[PDB]
């Protein structure tokens, strides 16, 4: 019975900015477009087109510092690198011009850990291994 | 900003001086060839004197008269040091016998004329704040309020002309103070002496190898004909070293390739990386010795930057450099100042992400790629504001394999505007 794989999360590895962040716990980033739904005039079924792209991202992990917040709102670019240990083919994704949506100053609750959520937008990927 | 070693008897010895928008005399450089430097329209200028070691201040003394015995009182000296003839005429005032005029001369003009009350310090501090006594300083002896005695053209005399013995230990004082200031460019003050200027190259190449690339501006002696121009341009082979050709007439002097070279600097300068003199008008009215197409080639491939008098008014034929002598590695497009200054510029800029970038990040894949998307982001930018027409930034691999850990090597060539 041949071998499979699943690439477990803990391999993610998230360089902000060039320094290697180790406290982010998770990290999502789609790239939306508009699909731009057009009616034709003779047939029934309708047309999706590309439209123009848009970037969103999200990351969650234990607040340590400060970063975030003097960080403001300059542009950064975001390194994601999901290595994968059974099989060496780690997968790297660049996302260009990360900006964030709102700055998130303060978040903390007395009885828990503090934790620090991000999210924002970028203006375009690189897909730089898989 | 042009570092100017005036060959002057005014201007401040040893020390670094700008002036604004705002000598005297056609033998000193301050406004012989600070007014070269002036008319290239750089944003501002800073001076250098140049001296001989034998050279002092000139000193006055004064001596009260309402008591019997007189005692000094006031002493006046020259602004900086020099033995002009700057001449003080001190007598009692025509109402007043306790108020004193104080006549003061350039050489025998009235340059300021005032009183003052026999109180030493308001009379030395009239003397200094003044806006006539533009060249003296005056200082106290002691607590007084006695009165001077009479004293016609009183000639303060001790020191030397600035002028007195341009030597290369001299020469070199410039350089030296220099060192510890950047500027857009640096020019040799006419002297077309080929050791000062072999000096001057080794100074440049030991910035260079600091990083310091000040844009370097000389020329040859007014003996050499056009086979001794392309001779000495062959000499050279630095980037940042010019070698003007020709000498010019702009009001009354005979400027040698190398007096001119001040004004040429100052236009490069003025010029920056926008601007490009290859085929730009000079304020000159007349450069010999003239070239015809024959002339100007030989004098281009030479390393010599060309004036000729080729049409009604003075045109820089190309703006070149000593490496235009090229090598077949880098093109022709290196051989031009202004690309040079540009090359500099970018490497300035990629010396600000240096040290943005410094050991915090890991020396490892993913590093090395942000710093080549930073300065290739960096080189997207310039061509968006379209001063670049293509690059290419990438790792340098023939440095890099051999690199130990904490070095890291990188290399960018990129495609410039013409400009025929």
């Amino acid at each position: 019975i041949e071998e499979a794989s699943f690439l477990n999360g803990s391999d993610v590895v998230i360089l902000i900015d060039g320094v290697e962040e180790l406290y982010m716990e998770e990290i999502k980033a789609d790239f939306e477009q508009d699909e731009q739904s057009i009616k034709l005039l003779g047939c029934q079924n309708e047309i999706s087109r590309v439209g123009t792209t848009k970037g969103s991202f999200s990351l969650n992990g234990y607040k340590t510092d400060s970063k975030f917040a003097k960080l403001g709102f300059r542009s950064f670019e975001i390194i994601y690198n999901l290595s994968n240990s059974e099989t060496l083919g780690y997968e790297s994704i660049r996302l260009k011009n990360c900006r964030l949506k709102k700055l998130p100053l303060i978040n903390s609750k007395a009885g828990e850990i503090v934790k620090i959520e991000v999210e924002g937008s970028f203006r375009g990927y690189d897909l730089l291994n898989e | 900003r042009l570092a100017m070693p005036i060959r002057a008897n005014w201007g401040d010895v040893g020390k670094v001086v700008t002036i604004k928008n705002d000598g005297d005399d056609m033998n000193y450089s301050a406004f012989k060839l600070g007014k070269l430097a002036l008319l290239g329209n750089v944003k501002e200028l800073l001076l250098y004197r140049l001296v001989d070691g034998n050279q002092k201040k000139g000193t006055l003394t004064l001596k009260d008269t309402t008591e019997n015995s007189a005692k000094d009182v006031i002493k006046l000296e020259t602004k900086y040091p020099t033995a002009r003839n700057f001449n003080v005429t001190i007598k009692s005032n025509l109402v007043d016998s306790d108020k004193k005029d104080f006549i003061f001369f350039e050489n025998t003009k009235q340059l300021f004329s005032s009183s003052i009350k026999g109180t030493i310090d308001e009379i030395v501090l009239e003397i200094n704040s003044n806006l006539d006594n533009e060249y003296v300083i005056a200082t106290k002896v002691a607590d007084s309020d006695t009165i001077l005695a009479n004293v016609v053209n009183q000639a303060l005399e001790g020191g030397n002309d600035g002028c007195t013995s341009i030597t290369n230990e001299s020469y070199l004082k410039a350089l030296e103070e220099f060192e510890r200031y950047s500027f857009d460019s640096f020019v040799l003050d006419g002297v077309a002496d080929e050791a000062l200027q072999e000096t001057t190259k080794a100074w440049v190449a030991k910035n260079k190898e600091l990083g310091k690339d000040i844009l370097l501006f000389l020329g040859g002696k007014t003996e050499d004909n056009i086979k001794q121009i392309n001779d000495k341009s062959k000499s050279f082979n630095d980037e940042n070293i010019v070698n003007v050709g020709s000498s010019a007439y702009y009001e009354n002097i005979k400027y040698t390739p190398s007096e001119v070279a001040v004004y040429i600097a100052a236009l490069s300068v003025s010029k920056g990386i926008t601007g490009s003199i290859c085929n730009a008008k000079t304020i000159f009215e007349e450069v010999e010795p003239r070239l015809s197409q024959s002339e100007v080639k030989e004098c281009l491939k030479s390393g010599t930057l060309v004036l000729d008098f080729d049409d009604g008014d003075v045109i820089i034929v190309d703006d070149v450099n000593t490496f235009k002598k090229y090598v077949d590695d880098k093109n022709e497009a290196m051989g031009y100042i202004s690309n040079i200054m540009f090359i500099n510029t970018i490497n300035k800029d990629t010396s600000l992400k240096r040290k943005e970038f410094v050991g915090k990040i890991f020396n490892d894949a993913t590093g090395q790629t942000t710093v080549i998307c930073a300065l290739k982001k960096y080189f997207e930018e310039l061509m968006s504001q379209g001063i670049i027409s293509e690059f290419n930034v990438d790792i340098d691999t023939e440095l890099q394999a051999t690199a130990k850990a904490d070095e890291f090597y990188w290399k960018w060539d990129a495609v410039k505007v013409d400009v025929m």
